[PDB]
């Protein structure tokens, strides 16, 4: 018999950082092992297939580079954009649309690109600008905002955003009523809640920490890897001209087989361990598509994968080799007890509620929604009939008001 | 050629480094053929090889009205 | 010979009492604890919103509920049996391991 | 070789784990935190809890 | 012109068992390598990281 | 100048009428509100 349901909300903002994609970093094992040094190059090629293997491999993790960051980010069939007038039935983007007096980051982005931080190496440029990033979000942003998820499944069918929000909160289980009796109210709570963002980018740097370990990994395995042309590996020196000065090719050859044999394992300890860092930074890359798909091009009915709380909508920002979420939930507040009953005796049938829950205040009797008291009183229309009194555990004898009988009376 | 200077040997200088045998165009299209840093290119009319930055599609402004 | 194995940080206690926490919230509070607070319900309506959402209407738990904890009831003792008889079900764990 | 060949291993067989700590986490999120309507994510017949 | 309808149904408990974490063995690189050795350590700084 | 309610994926223009509607509250808190008639199905019924 005991129940708490809540009396109110609080439209809450969270921030989810996901990779995206690597630096392309490529590195020819020809002048990385040898370079400049013909009499290294004919024993090198000794060993046949590995620095072609090694350049192939190193080929497939850069090409993977733009197809992740395509993948999350280029979904969207067109560039959509905003009217000039804001008129967003009050709830507020300011910080998240872009800015036209800048690439044309938003004001979110802009804090979120402030918060991230060479022989035979080569770095390649990624195929989408910062700048495009920057396009295909503003896309996703205009398209979400102005046509809610529909541009994510055919046309951009355009509706007003205080209706907008109506779905969302029918969705939840959430009548529709609840939030237009408090469309200002819950325009003040999300812009607030996007202020508290635009707070935390900037006074706090743990956010973009999943980010920043993407770089932090890559400068560390190239530093171990350029590090390792400077060790011996039993050669009599680690500098590939001292042995093609110091020595006679009869000795030279011998010597340098122990650097090649260095140098050559240095580059597959690298290799293969960027393959597999590839292939953890792809699974976040295809968890970064799944939820722009779902939570930004959809609502997501999925428990705690777009933030706690309920999922109401959610605006992609872009940001240096990741995206970021500003994931937008109704959390429930304000909760009160209630006693309850599954049913009620009304003439001996037994009575259940169409969608809602009964509940008391401790004398009278209510229907309401779930999520949200809002009592409504027991009538036909918010019931229906099955069987009677014997069949119900703990069914309560409770009064239902038929509508029709005020109406014949007359 | 990949990061080079552009004038280490129609001839050209994108962010990626320098091509040679295709004219960069004041315009642009689907990315036909991928070079980096937003630049593309595709064989166009009199045939060449263009080079252009991508575009990302059709700019709709979604007609809403409250 | 240089091999060193270091502990996990929660002891298998301390996941028990997660376990635990998250039976208790499930059983007394539905959904509602995954959303936020845990807003308690009585557990047969919750099992009538369970059912509710595949479909099934509320009276048909509420006609039924006997017979739904009588098959509940079995299908948790057959877990016990078929975990007791045979390890073969944690084959995916003891692969792990292996 | 002897410890880099191990060392290759647990690399990989440690990503094969997190896959898996990540279909947990999900299922817990979706299946003992919620609901799901998801089909067979959560056993045959239809997800209750 | 004919469909059929469930006249009852069945609760089941079906069980699924997930890996989550692999035992956090750590092995060190030289006492592995060269046990307590000086001259084998020496040697092991050859080569690098 | 008059209402129609309808299905949200696909254009059918009902009536708007007291089986396809519910109420709560009084006009002024719902922002962009309108005028127009509900058809009630059943109140017609007192001169038969
Ligand atoms: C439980 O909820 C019901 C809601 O119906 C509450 O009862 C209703 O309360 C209002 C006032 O809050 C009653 O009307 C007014 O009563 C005063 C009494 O002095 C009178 O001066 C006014 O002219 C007016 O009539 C209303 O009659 C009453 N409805 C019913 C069906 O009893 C109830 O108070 C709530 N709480 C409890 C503890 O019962
Ligand atoms: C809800 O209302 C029902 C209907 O009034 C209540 O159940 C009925 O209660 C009456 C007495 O109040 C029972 O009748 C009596 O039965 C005894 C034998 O048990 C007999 O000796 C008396 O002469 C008299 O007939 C009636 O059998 C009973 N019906 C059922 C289906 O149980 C009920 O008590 C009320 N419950 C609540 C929660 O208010
Ligand atoms: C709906 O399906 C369930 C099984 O999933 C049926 O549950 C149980 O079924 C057995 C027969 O297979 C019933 O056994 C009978 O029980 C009485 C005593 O209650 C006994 O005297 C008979 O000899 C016979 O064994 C069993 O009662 C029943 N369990 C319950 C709690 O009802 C169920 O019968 C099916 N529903 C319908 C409408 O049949
Ligand atoms: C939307 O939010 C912005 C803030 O992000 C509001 O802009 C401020 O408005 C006041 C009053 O006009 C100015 O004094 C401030 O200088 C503005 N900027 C900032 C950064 O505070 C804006 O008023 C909000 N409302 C609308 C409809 O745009
Ligand atoms: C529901 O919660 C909101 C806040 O989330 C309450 O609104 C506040 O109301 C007090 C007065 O009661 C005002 O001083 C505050 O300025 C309001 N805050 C905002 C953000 O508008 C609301 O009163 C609560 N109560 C109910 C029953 O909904
Ligand atoms: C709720 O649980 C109680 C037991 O905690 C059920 O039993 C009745 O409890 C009340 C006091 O709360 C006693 O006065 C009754 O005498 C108890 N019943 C019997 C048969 O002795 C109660 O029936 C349950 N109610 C519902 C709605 O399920
Ligand atoms: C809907 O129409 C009614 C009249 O049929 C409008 O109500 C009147 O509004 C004026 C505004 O100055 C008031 O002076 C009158 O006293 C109101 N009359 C009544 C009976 O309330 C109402 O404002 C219209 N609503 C909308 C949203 O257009
Ligand atoms: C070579 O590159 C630098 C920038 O890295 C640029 O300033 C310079 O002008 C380039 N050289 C030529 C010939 O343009
Ligand atoms: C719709 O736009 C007009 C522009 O004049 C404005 O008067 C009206 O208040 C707006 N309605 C809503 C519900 O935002």
């Amino acid at each position: 018999n005991s129940i708490a349901i809540p009396t109110n909300f609080t439209i809450s903002v969270t921030t989810e950082i996901l990779p995206v994609s690597m630096t392309k970093t490529s590195v020819d094992c020809t002048m990385y092992i040898c370079g400049d040094s013909t009499e290294c190059s004919n024993l090198l090629l000794q060993y046949g297939s590995f620095c072609t293997q090694l350049n192939r491999a190193l080929t497939g993790i850069a090409v993977e580079q733009d197809k992740n960051t395509q993948e999350v980010f280029a979904q969207v069939k067109q560039i959509y954009k905003t009217p000039p007038i804001k008129d967003f039935g009050g709830f507020n983007f300011s910080q998240i649309l872009p800015d036209p007096s800048k690439s044309k980051r938003s004001f979110i982005e802009d804090l979120l690109f402030n918060k991230v931080t060479f022989n035979g190496l080569t770095v390649l440029p990624p195929l989408l600008t910062d700048e495009m990033i920057a396009q295909y979000t503003s896309a996703l942003l205009a398209g979400t905002i102005t046509s809610g998820w529909t541009f994510g499944a055919g046309a951009a069918l355009q509706i007003p955003f205080a209706m907008q929000m109506a779905y969302r909160f029918n969705g939840i289980g959430v009548t529709q009523n609840v939030l237009y009796e408090n469309q200002k109210l819950i325009a003040n709570q999300f812009n607030s809640a996007i202020g508290k963002i635009q707070d935390s980018l900037s006074s706090t740097a743990s956010a973009l920490g999943k980010l920043q370990d993407v770089v932090n990994q890559n400068a560390q395995a190239l530093n171990t890897l350029v590090k390792q042309l400077s060790s011996n590996f039993g050669a009599i020196s680690s500098v590939l001209n001292d042995i093609l000065s110091r020595l006679d090719p009869p000795e030279a050859e011998v010597q340098i087989d122990r650097l090649i044999t260095g140098r050559l394992q240095s580059l597959q300890t690298y290799v293969t361990q960027q393959l597999i860092r590839a292939a953890e930074i792809r699974a976040s890359a295809n968890l970064a598509a799944t939820k722009m798909s779902e939570c930004v091009l959809g609502q997501s009915k999925r428990v705690d994968f777009c933030g706690k709380g309920y999922h109401l909508m959610s605006f992609p920002q872009s940001a240096p080799h990741g995206v970021v979420f500003l994931h937008v939930t109704y959390v429930p507040a304000q909760e009160k007890n209630f006693t309850t009953a599954p049913a009620i005796c009304h003439d001996g049938k037994a009575h259940f509620p169409r969608e809602g829950v009964f509940v008391s205040n401790g004398t009278h009797w209510f229907v309401t929604q779930r999520n949200f008291y809002e009592p409504q009183i027991i009538t036909t229309d918010n019931t229906f009939v099955s069987g009677n009194c014997d069949v119900v555990i703990g069914i309560v004898n409770n009064t239902v008001y038929d509508p029709l009988q005020p109406e014949l009376d007359s | 050629y990949q990061d080079v200077n552009c004038t280490e040997v129609n001839v050209f200088q994108t962010r990626a480094g320098c091509l040679i045998g295709a004219e960069h165009v004041n315009n642009s299209y689907e990315c036909d053929i991928p070079i980096g840093a937003g630049i593309c290119a595709s064989y166009q009319t009199s045939q060449s090889i263009i080079a252009y930055t991508m575009s990302l599609g059709a700019e709709n402004s979604v007609a809403y009205s409250n």
